[PDB]
Order: C-alpha cells, then sequence, then structure tokens
C-alpha cells in the first residue's frame, strides 16, 4: 500500500511498487514475463508503456526484471521495455529505453529520444532529444550535488502534485 | 450541444474542462482535466490519440504554470502530447507534436509534424515552426493557411454530425 | 556612413558579417536545407549547369542576408572574398546574381591571401590557406601577390575526409542494436567533421617518422576512445587509425609533395631578393590548420626538409619564423576582408560598380587584355 494507483491504470504479473509511488492515468505495466521493480518515489505519467524482456535461457540469457530506481520522473508517453534503471533519472516525454540497458543515476533522458540497447549510459549525463548516446552536456547534470539536489527538488514537486492531484480525486 | 465528443474519448474533470461551440473531439482522446482548467475554443478540431494534459497543479506558492488554453480554429493533428501551452487562434498543430511547459503559440502559426516545443517557448505569428529543436524555418502566407483551416472546420463539422456516440 | 557587407564563400564552411567589426557575427555552412529532399545539397560547386548554380546562388544568398546581416545590401557595397584560382565560370555566376537579381551598389573579387596578409599588418609574407577542397601557396612580396611561384595539391579537408572514410571502414567495431563491421557502406559528411575536429589528435615529427617505419616494417598507438552516434549504434573508433590518417597530409615518399614540401617548393620559384622576407613571415590560415598540435608538426617538417640535401643547395640557413594573426587560423581571409571594406570608402572606388557591369560586360579577372 502507499502508492497512487490509478483506476484507469492497467497492471498484469508480478509488479511490486515502492513507497510513495504515482502511477498515473492509462499507464500499462506488463509485467508477465517477469517480476516487475519499481523505486520509491517514482512516478509512472500518463499512456507509458512498462514491458519486460522474456527472459532464462541456459546459453546467453536474454534479460531479467525490470528494475527502476527510487525518485525515477518518467514522462508521458514514455517506453521502458526491459532497461535497468537507478535512482534520480529523469526520463522524457515521448522517450524509448532499449531491450537491455544501464540507466546510471542522476540521468536526464531527451524528448523523443530512443536509448540504446545493449548500451549502458554513463553517471551524471544528459540526453540529447534526437540522435542517440549524445556526450554533449552533462556538467549540469552532474553525478551528485547539481543533479541530486535537482532530482530532489523533482521529486518534491511531482510529489506536491500528486499530493494535490490524490486530494481533488 | 454542437461540440461532437467521441465515446471511446475520455474528458476527466468536467467543471475544469471546457469546450467551446462547433468542436470535435477524436476517438482515443485524453483531456485529462483533474489539477486544472482546459479552454477549447470555438471550431477546435482535436484528432485521435491526443493527450490533452494539464500542465500544473496552480498551487506553488511563487511562479505557477498556466493550466491549458486553444484558441479559435484550432487544428490539433493526431497523437499531439498537447500540455501547458496557450494556442493563439488559428494555430496548426502537426501530427506527433509535443508542447512543452509556458509555450505561448501565436496567430496563425504552423508546427511541423513531430515536433518538440520546449518550455517557455514564445512562437511568432505567421511562421512555420521546424526542427528538432525548436526554431523559425520561415514566414507563412495568411490567405493559405486560413483557406485550409476553414476547409478542415467544414470536413470535421460532417464526420461530426454522423457514426459516433 | 555606411558599413559594408563580407562574404567568404567556399565548399565546407562560409564566413560573413559587417566590415569593421573584429569577426563576423554567424558561420553557417555551406550548405542548404530543401523542402522535400533526401540529403542537403552544396552550394559552391564547379563544372554544372548555369542556370542551376545562379538558383543555388540566389537559393543561399536569401537565406544568408535576412539571418546574418538583417538588411538590404541595396544600401551599400559588398566584398566577396573568393579564394584566387576559384573558377571564372563560377565568378561570372556569382556576379550575375549580385547585379541581375539583387541589385547591389557595388561588388569586389578580391583575393584571399593578401587580405589575410592585411590583418598582420606587415607588406612581404608567405602564406598557406589549406582549406576544404585545396591546400593552396601563394608568396605576396610588397603588396603584389607573385603569382607564378604557387602550390597547391588536393590535401585538404575533403582527402582527409576520404582517408577516414577508408580506414574506418577497413577497421570497424560497432555496437548492436558485438562485432558486426562494415554493416553501413558510408557515413554523412557533418558527422565525420565532428569526429575530425574531437578525436584526431595531431602527432610530432619523431612520433610520423616512426608512423612512417612502421607502415613499412606500432610505437605510441595510444590513446584511444569511442564516438557516440545516433540510432543505438555506438561504433569503437581507435587512436592509431585517427594518427595515421593525419600523417597523409605529410606524406612524402613517392610524389615529392605534401603541405610542408608544397611552401619550399614556392619559395624555390621566388626571386632571390624576395626569398628571405618570405621565410621570415610564413603565414598560416585556412580550415585545416585549426586543428589542434598542427603548427608545430608543419615548422618541424618545413626544418626537416631544409636540412635534406636537395633543399640545402638553394635554401640553406633560414629563420622560419610564423608571425600568427590576431583572429583563428579559419577566420583570417574574412577579417582581412573586413579591414579592406570598412575603413577605405576610397579603396571602395577601385572596385567594380553596378554602371560599369552593364554596359561592360563582366568583373576583369587576371587575364589577357
Amino acid at each position: 500500500p502507499g502508492a497512487v494507483v490509478c483506476v484507469e491504470s492497467e497492471i498484469r504479473g508480478d509488479v511490486t511498487i515502492g513507497p510513495r509511488t504515482v502511477i498515473h492515468p492509462k499507464a500499462r505495466i506488463i509485467a508477465e514475463a517477469g517480476p516487475i521493480v519499481i523505486g520509491e518515489g517514482n512516478l509512472i505519467e500518463e499512456q507509458a508503456l512498462i514491458i519486460n524482456a522474456h527472459p532464462d535461457n541456459i546459453t546467453p540469457d536474454a534479460e531479467k526484471p525490470m528494475i527502476i530506481g527510487t525518485n525515477n520522473v518518467f514522462e508521458v508517453g514514455c517506453y521502458s521495455q526491459a532497461m535497468k534503471m537507478g535512482d534520480n533519472n529523469v526520463i522524457e516525454s515521448k522517450a524509448y529505453v532499449g531491450r537491455n540497458v544501464i540507466l546510471t543515476s542522476g540521468c536526464i533522458i531527451g524528448a523523443c529520444c530512443n536509448l540504446n540497447t545493449f548500451e549502458v549510459i554513463p553517471e551524471n549525463t544528459v540526453i540529447y532529444g534526437a540522435d542517440c548516446l549524445r556526450r554533449v552536456q552533462t556538467e549540469r547534470p552532474q553525478p551528485q550535488t547539481l543533479q541530486l539536489d535537482f532530482l530532489m527538488k523533482i521529486l518534491p514537486n511531482y510529489h506536491h502534485l500528486k499530493k494535490t492531484m490524490k486530494g481533488s480525486s | 450541444s454542437g461540440n461532437k465528443v467521441s465515446r471511446q474519448s475520455v474528458l476527466c474533470g468536467s467543471q475544469n474542462i471546457v469546450l467551446n461551440g462547433k468542436t470535435i473531439v477524436m476517438n482515443d482522446c485524453i483531456i485529462r482535466g483533474d489539477l486544472a482548467n482546459v479552454r477549447v475554443g470555438r471550431h477546435c478540431v482535436v484528432k485521435s490519440r491526443s493527450v490533452i494534459r494539464p500542465p500544473f497543479k496552480k498551487f506553488s506558492k511563487g511562479v505557477a504554470f498556466f493550466p491549458l488554453h486553444i484558441g479559435d480554429h484550432v487544428f490539433i493533428e493526431e497523437d499531439c502530447v498537447v500540455n501547458a501551452a496557450q494556442i493563439g487562434s488559428y494555430v496548426h498543430v502537426g501530427k506527433n507534436c509535443v508542447i512543452g511547459r509556458r509555450c505561448v503559440l501565436k496567430d496563425c502559426c504552423k508546427i511541423l509534424d513531430n515536433t518538440v516545443l520546449p518550455p517557455e517557448t514564445v512562437v511568432p505569428p505567421f511562421t512555420v515552426f521546424s526542427g528538432c529543436p525548436g526554431l523559425f524555418s520561415g514566414e507563412l502566407p495568411e490567405c493559405t493557411q486560413e483557406l485550409m483551416i476553414d476547409v478542415t472546420k467544414s470536413y470535421y463539422q460532417k464526420f461530426l454530425p454522423l457514426t459516433q456516440v | 556612413e555606411k558599413t559594408a557587407v563580407v562574404i567568404d564563400l567556399g565548399e565546407a564552411f562560409t564566413k560573413c558579417g559587417f566590415a569593421g567589426e573584429t569577426g563576423p557575427r554567424c558561420i553557417i555552412p555551406s550548405v542548404i536545407k530543401k523542402a522535400g529532399m533526401p540529403k542537403p545539397i552544396k552550394v559552391v560547386q564547379y563544372n554544372i549547369n548555369t542556370e542551376e548554380l545562379y538558383s543555388y546562388l540566389k537559393e543561399f544568398i536569401h537565406i544568408l542576408y535576412f539571418r546574418h546581416l538583417l538588411v538590404n545590401p541595396r544600401d551599400r557595397r559588398v566584398v566577396v572574398i573568393e579564394s584566387v584560382l576559384c573558377p571564372s565560370h563560377f565568378r561570372e555566376t556569382l556576379t550575375r546574381v549580385l547585379f541581375k537579381y539583387f541589385e547591389v551598389p557595388s561588388v569586389l573579387l578580391a583575393p584571399s591571401h593578401l587580405m589575410a596578409l592585411l590583418t598582420l599588418g606587415i607588406n612581404s609574407a608567405m602564406v598557406l590557406d589549406c582549406g576544404y577542397r585545396e591546400s593552396l601557396v601563394l608568396p605576396i612580396y610588397e603588396g603584389i601577390p607573385v603569382l607564378n611561384c604557387w602550390g597547391a595539391l588536393p590535401l585538404g579537408g575533403k582527402a582527409l575526409h576520404k582517408e577516414l572514410e577508408t580506414q574506418l571502414l577497413e577497421q570497424c567495431t560497432v555496437d548492436t542494436g558485438q562485432s558486426l563491421p562494415s554493416v553501413m557502406g558510408s557515413i554523412p559528411e557533418g558527422v565525420l567533421e565532428d569526429i575530425k575536429v574531437r578525436t584526431c589528435f595531431v602527432s610530432d615529427l619523431t612520433r610520423g617518422l616512426k608512423i612512417q617505419a612502421a607502415k613499412f616494417n606500432r610505437p605510441s598507438p595510444p590513446p584511444n576512445v569511442d564516438y557516440p552516434l545516433d540510432g543505438e549504434k555506438i561504433l569503437h573508433v581507435l587512436g592509431s587509425i585517427r594518427d595515421s590518417v593525419v600523417e597523409i597530409l605529410f606524406e612524402q615518399d613517392n610524389e615529392e609533395k605534401s603541405v610542408a614540401t608544397l611552401i619550399l617548393d614556392s619559395l624555390m620559384q621566388c626571386p632571390i631578393d624576395t626569398r628571405k622576407q618570405l621565410a621570415e613571415n610564413l603565414v598560416i590560415i585556412g580550415g585545416t590548420s585549426m586543428l589542434p598540435g598542427f603548427l608545430h608538426r608543419l615548422l618541424a617538417e618545413i626544418r626537416y626538409l631544409v636540412e635534406k640535401p636537395k633543399y640545402k643547395k638553394t635554401l640553406g640557413t633560414k629563420t622560419f619564423r610564423i608571425h600568427t594573426p590576431p583572429a583563428k587560423a579559419n577566420c583570417v581571409a574574412w577579417l582581412g576582408g573586413a579591414i579592406f571594406g570598412a575603413l577605405q570608402d576610397i579603396l571602395g572606388s577601385r572596385s567594380v560598380s553596378k554602371e560599369y557591369y552593364n554596359q561592360t560586360g563582366r568583373i576583369p579577372d587576371w587575364c589577357s587584355l
């Protein structure tokens, strides 16, 4: 308990959400392949498609359960089909996570950005929206102090906005 | 009365939501006005799969964002994530578009398909929007844009009359 | 009274702005963006239809003056900085577009090396302009450019692009979406420019000789770093490759030619009294000269070639000083044209006007009569 799960939002299979989690309207959480894991204070916006990769093959197993980090701001219309995520990661609207991934902490994915299959994004690095893997713009997204403070402010605004939405009903 | 809202479309927060005369909400539309109000102009055509989400809670102590807006004759294309954008009357939004936080769309604008208008992006009147990152492509014609908007309004009224309930 | 326009056309980039301002206002690339077109077409081209070029130049000038200048050039003069040996066909087309379509008051087709010399503020200098297509040499002595003393190998930016395309295709390492070499046949030019700016580390003379020895029967291979790319296909580019691409610019053997040797050939052609002042004032400008650690590798290679027996009998002991300009290496030619146009309303008179063009026929190129 203690997670704002919407009535219009859909869930399937094993899905253990953390404390203060916010599942917005019309959000798909298909965790049929493997047991989904959402971090504490993680906000899943509207029209989001949370998928999983079919896993457990003996030789070169494809995947494991997609573990989302705490304070992860998933924007509206964002695709997250089997991607390992770190704490304080802001995925923008209309994004698309790869079939396998390792998004490090203090990230900031751009809008309409195709995140890479079998690609680990480094700690503290803001993704440009269009052409994938853009190395530029990673200073203001530092690994902490700069991005940890900003993500804490973003988590507070998300919790305050979700509390106002919960109060309205 | 004249506003043809589809059966598959959803309008959360009816008191906050606002639809003018001769409107057209297509199928699978989401006018979510739970947190804040959503104002739609007269003769505005909201296409299918359009996510009309509210910008802010409006409960911030300082610098609260503007909820939502839409001028008259607004041609909102399909799959357009309209959020926190004050659309000027006769604004032609492109297909698969994305509006930013407090984005000021001017009168007689022409947003391109698959565009992404950033936060606090004041678009100029009579100008075609372009680029992956928002920028001025070129100056648009007044007569051509008005004729296209009139043709779109007439076609939407025919579909509004029949086959939706 | 009236600040004149400055243009510096080229195949890769185009420096443009106002006369008088220290450095240009903007530098948009030479290509143009067309509606309903797969790839962007280059404006500055040679050996191609006249009416098509005319339309291409109009299209480039139209997108330029609104964004760059914010004004009608009908009020005041223009300085079109053509590089010397830019085709007369292309100059005639430029002259037509400026007078027939737009109707400017005046134009000027002055050389790039003489204006780059005006920035230094010296009357005599050996000059080297390493652009995109060619790497042109031209010595100036006391104002006048010494013309028959010259040289230009096809060994600029375009040669470095072709070598990068060859070496990356031979040794490729792309990620999955690991292995899979040579999946894509070619790669875009704008990405390949960004790789040259960031990755390509220019080697020293001793390192360059060691690389040349390794190529024909391995020392100092590092450092290597990967390059990110769109569509989830990062490629692990190597460190020995980018050094080998830079090395072909200074490759002597079997042609008897390079960027360094081209200055010596230009100095050889020049007369005896002119010789020493040109050697003392050796100016380096252009796009390729902006590469990191380039001026040492050139000056060291120049000196090594002078030590060789074939150049000792003519040149011998010479003080090769490289007097650097105020502005950056790419934007020296533009700054000279801005100096030429802004200050002197008098030297605007020598250039060709609209009244002279209609009755006569054309701006006079360095030719007969």
